[PDB]
């Protein structure tokens, strides 16, 4: 069991936003809501307890609420300080393999103009076939907001083992990148037609596909 | 409100580790404790919890059998024993502290309030890396253009730099020669312990004909540099 949540949400400063926690019903729909807040190289930082209470520090700008097995965390007048990873939390979700913290979200206060990601994808090389190996490598450049969304297929049937993707990391132009790779066997390489690489980000996913020579 | 934790070090599979933390600024006897973990670059993950007083504990069941909390008050410690580690394991292990203060109510405490799950204050934590790979350098392998691209406008060229540990490793283009069609993107921690990376240049497509291109990878760690030549090919 999860408690999911958006990938990520962006707005300008000083507008308001929004960010969801659902689960269910043995969790959340008769449980307290604890939100937490964590910028890139620190430690978090709870915002939220008891669904809407605030300890003393927290800006008021930060206010929670809950409705049925959906929490839902809102900040209003979006400061620069605010850009950062926010988390849902329930104690009741430790007891059956389930995760007690969100998935979670990225804020992302905007301060540049939007950008879709270059992807690029690179199936693996003569060379590493020839020492029995096989890695298919997907580049993602040249996007802001730094959230995207990679999934891999092998031809129509979706791929999860043997993945591995990177945090989205700031480039030299204040625009970020990202990368995805995928480790296979000469075997399961050459028993599909295809793979693809398919990256989500702003109501867009843009899927490369390769094949085998 | 101050948390410190220790212990964290690099280890291998199967063997056994021991976290601390200590606390000060704060009655610790009074509230419980929580381990909290984070794998790079993902979410937190809840390990375990304990109450003030120690009579009450909580293991999630990642690690239920095999990792055990407990507490020192009269040292104002707690300790993380960890046993039959995984690379799954690998993580930086936060250190939490409970929200809800409690005392004995009636008297081991058999009525209390207990643990809220709540983590008011955390400490910054300590790094614990599950791997059984030794020094070693990286395999280079070229990630060639597209085919389609004879002619006419721009290719996308790189190398792949695979199975190497530990960080860090630095690419260049031809020697420094070429800096900017240039991305050089973070590395990912395998399974297998060994990292891996990418480097990607964008150029003309005519110029792949002509000019030749090589990424310079260069390993302090393993004291290896590798120069690989990214052909076209057919
Ligand atoms: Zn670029
Ligand atoms: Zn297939």
């Amino acid at each position: 069991a999860v408690l999911t949540q958006p990938p990520s949400v962006s707005a300008a400063p000083g507008q308001n936003v929004t960010i969801s926690c659902s689960g269910s019903g043995s969790n959340i729909g008769n449980n307290f809501v604890s939100w937490y807040q964590q910028r890139p190289g620190t430690a978090p930082k709870l915002l939220i307890y008891e669904s809407n209470k605030r300890p003393s520090g927290i800006p008021d700008r930060f206010s929670g609420s809950k409705s049925g097995t959906s929490a839902t965390l809102a900040i209003t007048g979006l400061q620069t300080g605010d850009e950062a990873y926010y988390y849902c939390a329930t104690w009741a979700a430790r007891l059956n393999s389930a995760r007690v913290f969100g998935t979670g979200t990225m804020v992302t206060v905007l301060g540049q103009p939007k950008a879709n990601p270059t992807v690029t994808l690179y199936p693996p090389s003569s060379e590493e076939l020839q020492a029995n190996k096989a890695t298919l490598v997907c580049l993602i450049s040249d996007f802001y907001p730094g959230a995207v969304t990679v999934a891999w297929k092998a031809d129509s049937s979706p791929v999860k083992a043997g993945v591995e993707t990177t945090t989205p990391s700031k480039q030299s132009n204040n625009k970020y990148a990202a990368s995805s790779y995928l480790s296979l066997t000469p075997e399961q390489w050459k028993s599909h037609r295809s793979y693809s690489c398919q990256v989500t980000h702003e109501g867009s996913t843009v899927e490369k596909t390769v094949a085998p020579t | 409100v101050q948390l410190v934790e220790s212990g964290g070090g690099v280890v291998q599979p199967g063997r056994s580790l021991r976290l601390s933390c200590v606390g000060s600024q704060f009655s610790f006897n009074r509230y419980g404790m929580h381990w909290v973990r984070q794998a790079p670059g993902k979410g937190l993950e809840w390990v375990a919890g304990i109450s003030f007083d120690g009579t009450d504990r909580y293991h999630a069941d990642n690690v239920w059998g095999r990792f055990t909390i407990s507490r020192d008050n009269s040292k104002n410690t707690l300790y993380l024993q960890m046993s039959s580690l995984r690379a799954e394991d690998t993580a930086l292990y936060y250190c939490a502290k409970d929200l809800r203060e409690d005392e004995c109510e009636e008297w081991p405490c058999r009525k209390s309030r207990g643990v809220a799950g709540v983590f008011d204050k955390w400490g910054q934590g300590t790094m614990v890396t599950v791997s059984s790979a030794s020094t070693k350098g990286p395999s280079v392998f070229p990630l060639a253009p597209s085919s389609k691209s004879t002619s006419g406008g721009t290719a996308a060229l790189g190398c792949l730099v695979k199975d190497y540990f530990p960080e860090p490793v630095t690419v260049s283009w031809n020697s420094g020669a070429l800096t900017s069609g240039v991305h050089t993107f973070p590395a990912v921690l395998q399974s297998s312990g060994l990292y891996s990376l990418s480097s990607v240049v964008t150029v003309p497509s005519s110029s792949l004909g002509t000019q030749t291109y090589i990424c310079n990878v260069n390993h302090k760690p393993s004291n290896t540099k590798v120069d690989k030549k990214v052909e076209p090919k057919s």
